[PDB]
Formats: structure tokens, sequence, C-alpha cells
């Protein structure tokens, strides 16, 4: 965390730093869309 | 009187998170550069 690195998760490629939000992804749920309908915010698809 | 300082990447703003988009982005030149300038530009006029 706090550390700017490439992630990939269920194919969501791309670069960020990672970090704690409030988002609760459901168990449906796969990837969060920013204002700009792009990926900001994934989830570990081994463990929640 | 004035606006509210304000500071938006260029290469962020066009590019959220996408490598490829970088690529093209730079080849168009300083027209990102001009985009950083542009909206500065308003916010050092309006310091004027």
């Amino acid at each position: 965390k706090n550390k700017c690195v490439n992630f990939n998760f269920n194919g969501l490629t791309g670069t960020g730093v990672l970090t704690e939000s409030n988002k609760k992804f459901l168990p449906f749920q796969q990837f969060g869309r920013d204002i700009a309908d792009t990926t900001d915010a994934v989830r570990d698809p081994q463990t929640l | 009187v004035s606006m509210t300082k304000t500071s938006v990447d260029c290469t962020m703003y066009i590019c959220g998170d996408s490598t490829e988009c970088s690529n093209l982005l730079l080849q168009y030149g300083s027209f990102c550069t001009q985009l950083n300038r542009a909206l500065t530009g308003i916010a050092v006029e309006q310091d004027k």
C-alpha cells in the first residue's frame, strides 16, 4: 500500500497506488469505475 | 476577482491509468504541456 505498483486482477490491468477506501464490494462485484468510467478499484479474486 | 487555484495534470486527465494511451499522447508533442499551460494560464490570468 501507499506505493505505485502495477495491478492485474481478473484482467483489469493498470498502474496505480493501492489504498483502502470505503468501497464495499459484494461477492458478485468485480471492479469499481470512477466518474470517467475507468477502473479505479479492484478486488483480490483469491481471497475477498 | 479571481478563481480557485487548481492543477490539472494533462497526462492523467487525457490518459487515466493507461499505458498505450500515453504512448500515442506523446506523439502529439507539446499539446499535453499546452493543456497544463492553458488551465494554469487561466489561473495565472486571474492572478493578473
